[PDB]
């Protein structure tokens, strides 16, 4: 009622009006998608002509679009090894980048480990998670020359043959194409012994010099929040 | 001769557990057993703070009990008129991915943190009237999980690299770095004679700081995981503390241990935000079941909920007067409650 | 030495916290009764204010 | 206080036996989970068993797949791992360490360089 | 029968208030909640407000046409009152399909949902379910006369009524067939069908990728729509496109009854659209 009140109720509707424009804005077919890895794994050549490096005080982010469709990927790179508190804080991401060395199978297990905790966390349990089994084309060497074997780091490989839905290349070998999509099979058994139903994995094979990658990460959130929806309308 | 400093490390611990056992001749659970219970606490909220388009992540009063201050993940700093709910400013953040926020007792200064490992201090009494980045307080190497005002020219912040710091606003640098946690610290509370603070950790350690000499007084153990809260009593002597563990435990700076265990065997859900009444007697706490309990801290008894938060609610604070409570959650709703 | 300087560190922390005075327990909890019941009367939440007294009626 | 302890160790042949104790104080030993993780000499922190809180669920690392068991004695606040079999890749300082979150699935940091809820650690050579 | 007239009447009283109850809630609380304000449930909203209109506006008439007798309303109460019903089932079949239309969107075209559906499109497509049928119901009653060259079955027609039952000519009925149900319709099942398939391709998918590795929900919730729409609007409509040819044969019995099958999928509308969804119970919760 008063000049200060009603000054007052003026910035406020101001204030409101551009807060909802600016969330209009930027905010409009833009998904944001949290990158995991580690040391070894290439989780910052995952996406090459489109590399974004925005790096400032320990996040970089990389911002791509495939088809009209915006996607902001964020790599926190520069905390403690300790991560069970920074994690939470990535609940609203649609997807999440896993990114494996594939070639080395030391860190496999705890590369697997890891996968298991963000699969089981109670903050990510939503979330989807977006496989990349990076250096194949180095696993595909190691398995050629045999001079390290997967048996020793996973006895379970002996009893293991590669199943009827594999697709591998001409050019592949067996005993490469086996133990690829062993590993594949050794993250998708985690992946559903607790799959809740509302988040799944999809694992890709890729390399260093692979540039669809960007395109997969488009396929895999489409099919993402086409399930959300087909399960927010009961149709799924 | 490690082993032998093991064990003299072992012998002093043995000391101290002897010591505060001597100390603790009764439990505050039979003194105050004959004091009246409070009865029934029930809060209707009174302003709900809508405005917000994504997840509430911190907040904090102002010294005159009617403006306060909120961050989200939007990128949006708003500090509110909770009176009228009126929006008096909305502060864009570069990063959205805030953690923490404080509002100085004058009221000029407003100050927020996260994961960019930089407590940005925002003025907003400027004679341009625009809030205005004043300072970049760099150099910490983890995540700022809370930040505290002891004047316009000094403040304390926490951070994930184990580590809290005291910096010099006008000159940006540290003037005094506390160390001593193995565990990210997660909250800070600052004392009404602003001359002692405390750092709730993720090693399940409380400790109490000097704010002068920069050293450690005391350290508090009692919770058997991750410490996400810590809010001084309000005359200075005790603290309590919200752990993962779904349990806040009371501490005493003077007798140097616990007196209080405030859990039911019902909670599984852990504590987000703790915070007490002006008087002390209500311990009000935030959980991630959606719901905020309030205890009596005298007696441990659960006193009422303030339920109506449809997310998890993350942070919680009382007014100075005491008049008002308000509760931010993930469902980008700032309640009032009184 | 790294390892050895820190549990000294450690062994030092831990003397200066064990060197300091301690009061009863008892005598803590009757300091926050006390206080918790001096100012009962003072505090708006415990009891309730009147209608008008509230600012966020 | 919430400390570990772990038992057991020492100089053994290989192909032989030990018993690996964790006593836990200060904290419900049936809510957590429960880890066992080794250093090897010059060597990061690796993982090697795991425990839910039954007891149904166990896992263990591929290398020690067979005969390392781990078992959880809820009464008696103590862990144990048996290692049946050894061989001379075994010598390292074994760490027994609980997840940090109660009634959780998941174990973010257990291997972590400074985890706050290890044990102090017991030294197992092998010649 | 008199006694008979009660059962009716009484019938007829429990269908409106559960329409009128319905459309209710559903309006209230898409206003009040504020977290059920989605550009969607504004659709949602405005169907709502066709259908309680339609229970308070029109219905209470429609059962004193039905029960057999003279229209105690004047002759341009019933023209107002027969443009008045066109215009509002009309209106509601339009957000039935604008709703459809807005699903098909929200399960095919996932990243571009908020994009290519908001509020101005929204807010477009309700304008012209509201207009569209407006116009087209008070031109064709009021200014044009749906009966042309009949006007003499058309006195014949409103004489052996009692009331006044709908009349349309053959080239009126088979207009106001495609106008109100065909196209709204067609355009519902097919953006069912393709959702159907695509979330039973869905499903399938899970369930053999689960079977692979060492429940029917969208045929249930596409059968209930899908169902219902075409129960209660398909046997009227048919009825009333087939009234122009056979001379006018159907009995007159029929057609009453049949029109208040189209208000049952008023009254059902509320129920399938909201209540069927768990977010808008937990909202009423
Ligand atoms: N209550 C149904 C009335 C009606 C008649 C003809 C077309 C559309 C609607």
């Amino acid at each position: 009622v008063s000049a200060e009140d009603k000054a007052a109720a003026e910035r406020s509707k101001m204030i409101d009006k551009n807060l909802r424009e600016d969330g209009e804005k930027a905010a409009a077919a833009t998904h944001r998608l949290l990158l995991l890895g580690a040391d070894n794994s290439g989780k910052s050549t995952i996406v090459k002509q489109m590399r974004i490096y925005h790096v400032n005080s320990g996040i970089f982010e990389t911002k791509f679009q495939v088809d009209k469709v915006n996607f902001h990927m964020f790599d926190v790179g520069a905390q403690r090894d300790e991560r069970r508190k920074w994690i939470q804080c990535f609940n609203d991401v649609t997807a999440i980048i896993f990114v494996v060395d594939s070639s080395d199978y030391n860190r496999l297990q705890e590369a697997l480990n890891d996968f298991k905790s963000i699969w089981n966390n109670r903050w990510l349990r939503t979330i989807s998670v977006i496989l990349f089994l990076n250096k194949q084309d180095l696993l595909a060497e190691k398995v050629l020359a045999g001079k390290s074997k997967i048996e020793d780091y996973f006895p379970e490989f002996a009893r293991y043959t590669t199943p009827e839905d594999a697709t591998p290349e001409p050019g592949e070998d067996p005993r490469v194409t086996r133990a690829k999509y062993f590993i594949r099979d050794e993250f998708l058994r985690i992946s559903t012994a607790s799959g809740d139903g509302r988040h799944y994995c999809y694992p890709h094979f890729t390399c260093s010099v692979d540039t669809e990658n960007a395109r997969r990460i488009f396929n895999d959130c489409r099919d993402i929040i086409q399930r959300m929806h087909l399960r927010q309308y009961e149709l799924l | 001769e490690l082993d032998q400093l093991r064990q003299e490390a072992e012998q002093l611990k043995n000391q101290i557990r002897d010591a505060r056992k001597a100390c603790a001749d009764a439990t505050l659970s039979q003194i105050t057993n004959n004091i009246d219970p409070v009865g029934r606490i029930q809060m209707r909220t009174r302003r709900t703070l809508r405005g917000h388009l994504a997840k509430i992540y911190a907040m904090h009063w102002g010294t005159d009990s009617r403006l306060l201050v909120s961050a989200s993940q939007d990128g949006k700093l708003i500090i509110w008129d909770s009176y009228t709910t009126n929006k008096v400013h909305a502060i864009p953040l570069r990063s959205s991915w805030v953690m923490t926020c404080a509002y100085a007792p004058s009221g000029n200064y407003v100050a927020c943190g996260g994961l960019d490992n930089i407590c940005s201090i925002y003025n907003l009494k400027t004679r341009e009237g625009n809030v205005r980045v004043s300072r970049e307080l760099a150099g910490h190497t983890g995540y700022l999980s809370c930040c505290r005002f002891l004047d316009d020219n000094q403040i304390v912040t926490s951070s994930g690299d184990t580590t809290c710091a005291l910096w010099d606003i006008e000159t940006g640098q540290q003037t005094t770095t506390f160390t001593g946690h193995t565990g990210d610290v997660m909250s800070l509370s600052l004392a009404p004679d602003t001359r002692l603070f405390v750092s709730g950790a993720c090693d399940a350690s409380a400790k109490l700081w000097d704010v002068r000499e920069g050293m450690c007084r005391q350290t508090f153990t009692g919770h058997e995981s991750d410490i996400n809260a810590i809010c001084f009593f309000p005359n200075g002597n005790a603290f309590a503390t919200g752990s993962d563990d779904a349990t806040c435990r009371l501490f005493d700076l003077r007798a140097d241990q616990e007196l209080m265990t405030y859990s039911h065997d019902n909670i599984i859900c852990g504590i987000t935000s703790v915070s007490f009444s002006k008087s002390g007697r209500l311990l009000l706490a935030g959980y991630d079941d959606f719901n905020c309990n309030v205890w009596d801290a005298l007696k441990a008894d659960r006193a009422g909920v303030l339920a109506g938060h449809d997310n998890r609610v993350s942070c919680l604070g009382v007014t100075d007067d005491g008049m008002a409570v308000a509760t931010g959650s993930w469902d980008s709703f700032l309640k009032i409650w009184n | 030495t790294a390892s050895i300087a820190q549990a000294r560190k450690l062994v030092e922390q831990l003397k200066m916290e064990a060197n300091i005075d301690r009061i009863k327990v008892s005598k803590a909890a009757a300091d926050l009764m006390a206080y918790c019941e001096a100012h009962a009367k003072e505090d708006p939440l415990l009891t309730p204010v009147p209608a008008s007294e509230n600012p966020f009626r | 206080q919430v400390q570990l302890q772990e038992s057991g160790g020492g100089l053994v042949q290989p192909g032989g036996s030990l018993r690996l104790s964790c006593a836990a104080s200060g904290f419900t030993f049936s809510n957590y989970k429960m880890n066992w993780v080794r250093q090897a000499p010059g060597k990061g922190l690796e993982w090697v068993s795991d425990i839910s809180q039954s007891g149904a669920s166990i896992s263990y690392t591929g290398s020690v797949k067979g005969r390392f068991t781990i078992s959880r004695d809820n009464a008696k606040n103590t862990l144990y791992l048996q290692m049946n079999s050894l061989k001379p890749e075994d010598t390292a300082v074994y760490y027994c360490a609980r997840c940090p979150a109660p009634f959780t699935r998941d174990c973010f940091d257990v291997t972590s360089t400074t985890y706050a809820y290890r044990g102090q650690g017991t030294q197992v050579t092998v010649s | 029968s008199n006694d008979v007239r009660a059962s009716l009447y009484s019938l007829m009283v429990l269908i409106i208030l559960t329409t009128l109850v319905g459309n209710l809630i559903v309006i209230v609380s898409i206003s009040h909640f504020k977290q059920l304000h989605t550009p969607t449930n504004w659709l949602i909203h405005s169907m709502a407000t066709v259908d309680f209109l339609l229970g308070c506006l029109v219905m209470p008439y429609s059962m004193v046409r039905s029960a057999e007798h003279c229209w105690y309303f004047g002759e341009v109460f019933c023209k107002i009152h027969t443009s008045t019903d066109i215009m509002l089932s009309s209106a509601s079949i339009f957000h039935l399909s604008f709703i459809s239309i807005d699903r098909y969107y929200a399960v095919c075209d996932p990243l571009r949902y908020k994009a290519k559906m908001n509020i101005l499109v929204i807010c477009v497509m309700i304008f012209i379910s509201w207009s569209v049928p407006a116009v087209f119901a008070f031109g064709m009653i009021f200014l044009e006369l749906n009966f042309k060259g009949a006007e003499e079955i058309y006195y014949k027609h409103v004489h052996c009524r009692g009331g006044c039952s709908v009349f349309f000519s053959k080239i009126s009925g088979v207009l106001t067939f495609m106008t109100s149900f065909y196209i709204p319709g067609s355009i519902m099942l097919c953006v069912y069908y393709r959702i159907y398939l695509i979330a039973k391709e869905q499903a399938r998918l899970i369930s053999d990728a689960n079977q692979k590795l060492q429940e029917r929900k969208a045929v249930k919730t596409l059968g209930i729509v899908m169902g219902v729409f075409l129960i209660c609007w398909c046997p009227f409509f048919i009825c009333t496109v087939m009234d122009p040819f056979l001379h006018y044969i159907i009995p007159p019995t029929l057609n009453d009854v049949l029109i208040w099958f189209g208000y049952l999928n008023s009254t059902f509308n509320p129920m399938v659209y909201a209540f069927f969804y768990p977010w808008f119970r937990k909202a009423l919760k």
